[PDB]
């Protein structure tokens, strides 16, 4: 059950941080496409 | 019928250059600092034409 809890805090931070460049490199597609304007 | 909106956005540079609203310019700022040499500019070419 330690080892269980330990791995779903981890998984949700890797989700979190995973959304995050996520959106981030969905700005910079924006950004880039509205430079090839 | 001067330049319309339509082919003025059509460069990817214009929307990013209206950010700024027209202002008056503010003294101590860079912008103010630099209208006084754009000023003097306009000034001596005003003169060398009248010249």
């Amino acid at each position: 059950q330690k080892r269980k809890e330990m791995q779903l805090r981890q998984e949700e931070e890797r989700r979190r941080r995973e959304e995050e460049m996520m959106i981030r490199q969905r700005e910079m597609e924006e950004q880039m496409r509205r430079q090839r304007e | 019928d001067g330049l319309p909106e339509k082919l003025a956005q059509k460069n990817p540079m214009y929307q990013k250059e209206r950010e700024t609203p027209p202002r008056f310019a503010q003294h101590g700022t860079f912008e103010y600092e630099y209208s006084q040499r754009w000023k003097s500019l306009d000034e001596m070419e005003k003169q060398q034409r009248e010249q």
